[PDB]
RNA sequence: GCUUGUGCUGUCUUCGUCCA
């Protein structure tokens, strides 16, 4: 449901009619996992057979497409793939078979579950530590450097856990050396370093004054006002929102020669998305963006006056630990991605035929099925062809030499 | 000619080298070898 | 060749008699013999 | 058979990565050959260098 | 003049795509102000467009899915004009009765016949 | 299937010559008036080069086919096969000229 | 993973004031509450907030999992919903001043039988003691 | 063909459990199809139409076969499994620890 | 014999089996998974009665 | 009259052993 809806538009002319064709991705259906034999039976697959047959115990997964032809004059369940099912979860077949017959299967009653059977070969994921995200840390950069201290955030929206984009907010100039010390912040998709001045303003707040308030919280402090007085003189020359926005708008890495109202709606775009995606993303809701802004910077500046250490990168609360869930998730994130790239492909060419497609025949399962079992058999956690530069060792062979071993192999990070 | 075993119900058959690997009565898929007729024997140490 | 290649044996003198075996390389009466438990091959002659 | 000179240009600039990349496939500054695997394909200069190269 | 790189084998696709919206679109208030369009076979992989502006290519190359991403379009040179509708072994004037000649396969492969 | 037209240079298909004609080469080869023969001799399936233009008038390209005063449309750089003697003798009678396009003669 | 609508609720019931009516001169003292990293608002009586939070969450209606944390020193209040936190339980020592039971465990030898017998006296296992206040 | 000993083998190619098992022996007999020389120029039944890719124990194991398992692999050919079972009785050189 | 022969027979040997562990294993799984099939539709009639028939095939020692 | 046959992949990845 992240991308519920492809949209294929054709303005036939050859008595215009405007046609769009569009196509919606309803309820996900799971059953329990089967065999099919080459005679073409199908039957209950159980993990000791995967294991004796060198199967895959997996399970197919079935969508409900719903296709609509929309027409201006001015559908059931897909086999999608199968995904594989680790052993004693909710949706194996020995959670319910109690103790005898999980004999008769030849299974060990001391066998614990929590890994996967492909091709009859035991396989664990390894849990992946990763820093948090949504966190402002500060650090300090080193001496043969312009840069003396940094405030980096990296931004993942809720929904899915993944992460969208990284901001920077560098502190220029050494101790008694390169004149001003100017705050430049980084933004994504600008070629160059803005000024945090001119960014504020770009954001709505014009006076110098109220910049101060959000990002000062105690006028007594002489020297934080200091610090960003070179700033101030700095974003002196800029004084008006829609400057400062097209300012925004020249850098951002866009094809050249846009005209002056499309940079400055581009500007508003790159402003309003992808900054601090995590906040919000509806329009005028920089309220808040305003004030974070503000925050990041009062900490860059308490970080830099001596006020408080650098945070602690190895401190072990600002990490997180990715299970079986989502690293699965982003892998099929990816595969589902190829697998809509490829439906998408199918229909442009078969809108060429003009013929009333089945929708049974432009789903490939194979892209999903393929990508998963591979992954989970190599440990390469990425798509095939994309194997080098790609993470490595996330799945590896359950260890079986003591009972010992295997529980230690399946709490490992 | 060569006995084998049913893995399932564990019924004893035979094959000649050109029906499918099943078992006859309840159509398991996985079957097994019987043991040998040579003469088996151990030092007991 | 000798016609006792790949033939079950049994030791009858020496100090693995009544031992099973089968014969593995025979060429001057010196047959080597594969002890079916002792995970070993040995040499002995034809006589035994 | 017949001369429009950025065909040429365009023909031998790939000839000219072609022989290249026979002899150096770690060329700094543009992307290496890759075999239909997508591992970038053993160059002669890779196998001369390194613990597991030739000499040492 | 300018050439597109487009994908292979559907060059001649591509042209007649061009003519179809030009001949559609002629008598509108929004023509496609083309003059001409073309490719050749030993050429691969090029199309080659007769105009006189950069946005006139792209309304013609607009709607259009052989087109790359990218817009690989480069400015031909005007000697090179005369290069591109050169033709090529055309001097060659059919098979010649009498002649002896190889056969290429069957059951009298590599046999000469006259 | 698809033929090119050996005087004019255009490519129609097969059919489209039989049924109705070169709506070009027609007043001097009466193609549209004229059987399967006239439409073999004068239009070759066998072609190179495909041409598509949109203003003759303005195309340099269609001054250098000499093709900027026919029919917009398909076109080929070079066709093979030529007109026979014959119906070159006719179109001099028409005091017309015929330049091959086949490539061979320039 | 939780989901946040429910704690953003809670903590606009419990009288959170939203950013927009936020002037950093008036408010010199009020403590910013942050919820998964987010600057949500703020609040000028943390102490009856946390409190509030703490008691939700040890009484089951907050999801134990979820974090609780006051700095008292920076004057923010962060709590966290995200997935992937490392986690570890602890008996709960009463430390309400008020109370007689004042710096003494909260698990009793009750508690020790009801868990032994495996039902409560009007399943009885590990989920009862972290829902009941014991344990967190 | 190997250097190994072919006689443990059965009809069907397999050995049975049961039997002793040395280094190199050939426990899984396999034979893959190969396009025949001019050796039809006549031998009547000694005319070579197939390549060995049999499996043999590995050369420094011995043991007792333990169990012979046959079955069908997804795709539909056959698929073997033997399994061998040996004692390993301590000696000198063994690693134990505390 | 053929793979369809061989079916056939198994098909008329199993309308046969009066009880057999394996396939009362096999059989009790297949009616877990219809039942929560069933309970996933929210179909309150059908599970009633899987879970009936689970409980009289049921009652192991 | 009947004679004994003569050998082996590559490339990555992971987990380990003994020092350090
Ligand atoms: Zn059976
Ligand atoms: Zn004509």
């Amino acid at each position: 449901w992240e991308e519920p809806r492809l949209i294929l538009d054709q303005p036939a002319q050859h008595d215009n009619i405007n046609k769009r064709y569009e196509i919606r991705f309803g309820k996900i259906y799971l059953s329990r996992p089967t065999m099919t034999e080459a005679d073409g039976t199908t039957h209950a697959m159980f993990p000791q057979e995967a294991r004796l047959r060198n199967l895959t115990y997996s399970s197919p997964v079935y969508l409900d497409m719903e296709k609509s032809m929309f027409t201006s004059i001015d559908g059931n369940k897909v086999h999608i793939g199968k995904v594989p099912i680790m052993l004693r979860s909710k949706f194996c077949s020995l959670r319910t078979l109690d103790e005898v017959d999980l004999y008769k299967m030849k299974e060990c009653p001391y066998d614990m579950g929590g890994y996967f059977v492909i091709n009859g070969s035991e396989k664990v994921l390894i849990a992946q530590e990763r820093s948090a995200a949504n966190i402002v840390q500060v650090f300090k950069k080193a001496a043969p450097s312009p840069i003396s201290h940094v405030a980096e955030i990296r931004s993942a929206l809720e929904k899915g856990s993944r992460l969208i984009s990284t901001m920077q907010i560098k502190l220029y100039g050494r101790e008694d050396k390169g004149t001003g010390r100017t705050i430049k912040a980084t933004l994504p998709y600008v070629k160059q370093d803005i000024p945090i001045v001119i960014v504020f303003r770009a954001l709505g707040v014009v006076p110098d004054g109220e910049i101060l308030q959000h990002i000062c919280y105690d006028e007594n402090d002489w020297q934080m006002l200091e610090m960003l007085k070179p700033c101030i003189e700095e974003g002196f020359v800029i004084q008006d929102k829609e400057v400062a926005l097209d300012f925004i708008g020249r850098r951002g890495s866009a094809a050249l020669g846009i005209r002056r109202e499309k940079r400055i709606q581009y500007a508003k775009d790159i402003l309003q998305k992808e900054l601090l995606p995590h906040i919000t993303q509806e329009e005028g809701f920089e309220t808040r963006k305003t004030f974070f802004l503000g925050y990041m910077v009062n900490r860059l500046l308490l970080c830099a006056l001596e006020r408080k250490d650098q945070d602690d990168r190895d401190h072990f609360g600002k990490k997180r630990l990715d299970l079986a869930g989502p690293l699965l998730a982003n892998l099929f994130r990816i595969l589902f991605r190829k697998l809509t790239r490829e439906i998408y492909r199918y229909m442009q060419r078969c809108i060429e035929t003009d013929r009333d497609f089945n929708l049974n025949l432009a789903v490939k399962s194979t892209t999903i099925t393929s990508g998963l079992k591979y992954s989970l058999a190599t440990g390469n956690w990425g798509e095939q062809k994309k194997a080098m530069s790609s993470r490595a060792g996330v799945s590896q062979v359950l260890n079986r030499y003591t009972y010992s071993s295997t529980l230690s192999h399946l709490r490992r990070t | 000619g060569v006995k084998y075993t049913c893995g399932a119900c564990a019924h004893n058959f035979s094959l000649n080298k050109s029906d499918p690997v099943r078992c006859k009565e309840c159509g398991h898929r996985v079957i097994y070898k019987a043991r040998t007729k040579r003469m088996i024997q151990f030092d007991a140490r | 060749r000798d016609p006792t290649l790949n033939k079950t044996v049994k030791i009858r003198q020496g100090g693995y008699k009544g031992k099973i075996g089968i014969v593995k390389e025979a060429n001057g009466d010196r047959f080597r013999v594969e002890l079916h438990n002792p995970n070993k091959t040995i040499p002995i002659p034809c006589s035994f | 058979d017949g001369s429009p000179q950025h065909i040429i240009n365009e023909v031998e600039q790939l000839l000219q990565f072609h022989v290249a990349t026979y002899m150096d496939n770690d060329i700094a500054g543009q992307p290496q050959a890759l075999q239909k695997s997508g591992r970038p394909v053993k160059a002669i200069r890779a196998r001369l260098k390194g613990k597991e190269g030739r000499l040492r | 003049i300018w050439g597109v790189k487009v994908r292979l084998g559907k060059e001649k696709d591509v042209v007649r795509q061009i003519l179809k919206k030009k001949l559609a679109r002629e008598g509108t208030k929004n023509p496609l102000e083309i003059y001409s369009a073309f490719q050749r076979d030993s050429f691969k992989g090029h199309v080659y467009i007769e105009a006189r502006k950069a946005e006139a290519i792209n309304d013609a190359l607009k709607g259009n899915v052989n087109v790359f991403s990218n817009n690989s379009k480069f400015l031909v040179g005007i000697v090179e004009y005369k290069d591109l509708l050169r033709p090529v072994k055309s001097s060659d004037v059919k098979l010649t009765r009498g002649s002896y000649v190889r056969v290429k396969n069957g059951k009298f492969k590599g046999d000469l016949a006259q | 299937r698809e033929r090119a037209c050996m005087l004019c240079g255009i490519v129609l298909p097969g059919r489209v010559f039989m049924q109705n004609g070169c709506p070009n080469c027609d007043s001097v080869l009466n193609l549209r008036d004229s059987d399967q023969a006239t439409v073999n001799e004068c239009t070759s399936s066998s072609f190179e080069g495909l041409v598509a233009v949109g203003d003759n008038e303005h195309s340099w390209v269609a001054k250098w086919l000499r093709v900027d005063r026919f029919q917009p449309g398909l076109y080929a750089v070079r066709v093979d096969g030529r007109l026979p003697s014959d119906i070159v003798a006719a179109l001099e009678q028409y005091g017309v000229y015929y330049r091959p396009r086949d490539g061979s003669v320039i | 993973g939780s989901p946040s609508e429910p704690i953003i609720n809670f903590l606009e019931e419990w009288g959170m004031e939203p950013l927009e009516d936020y002037d950093p001169a008036q408010h010199t003292k009020s403590t910013r509450i942050f919820v998964n990293g987010v600057w949500t608002g703020i609040h000028r009586d943390p102490s009856m907030l946390v409190s509030t939070m703490r008691d939700l969450r040890r009484s089951g209606a907050i999801s134990p999992e979820v974090s609780i944390i006051r700095d008292i020193r920076e004057r923010e209040f962060k709590i966290f919903t995200d997935v992937g936190r490392v986690y570890r339980p602890l008996f709960i020592v009463e430390d309400d001043e008020s109370k007689d039971n004042k710096g003494e465990l909260r698990i009793t030898k009750e508690h020790i039988r009801k868990i032994q017998q495996g039902y409560d006296d009007d399943v009885y296992g590990w989920s009862s003691l972290v829902t009941s206040g014991v344990i967190e | 063909l190997k250097h190994g000993t072919y006689e443990k083998l059965d009809e069907d190619g397999l050995i049975a459990p049961g039997v002793r098992v040395s280094g190199d022996d050939i426990i899984i007999g396999k034979t893959t199809p190969i396009p025949p020389d001019t050796e039809e120029l006549g031998q009547r039944t000694k005319y070579h139409t197939k390549r060995d890719a049999s499996t043999p124990l590995r050369s420094t194991e011995n043991g007792i076969v333990d169990q012979v398992l046959l079955t069908t692999n997804q795709e539909g050919l056959k698929f073997v499994k033997v399994r061998m079972r040996t004692t390993k009785v301590p000696q000198i050189g063994d690693k134990f620890a505390s | 014999l053929s793979n369809d022969e061989v079916n056939s027979i198994v098909k008329m040997k199993q309308s046969l089996s009066s009880n057999t562990g394996f396939n009362t294993v096999l059989k009790k799984a297949q009616l877990q998974e219809e039942l929560e099939e069933a309970r996933d539709a929210h179909d309150h009639e059908r599970v009633a009665r899987i879970e009936a028939e689970l409980k009289s095939i049921g009652a192991e020692s």
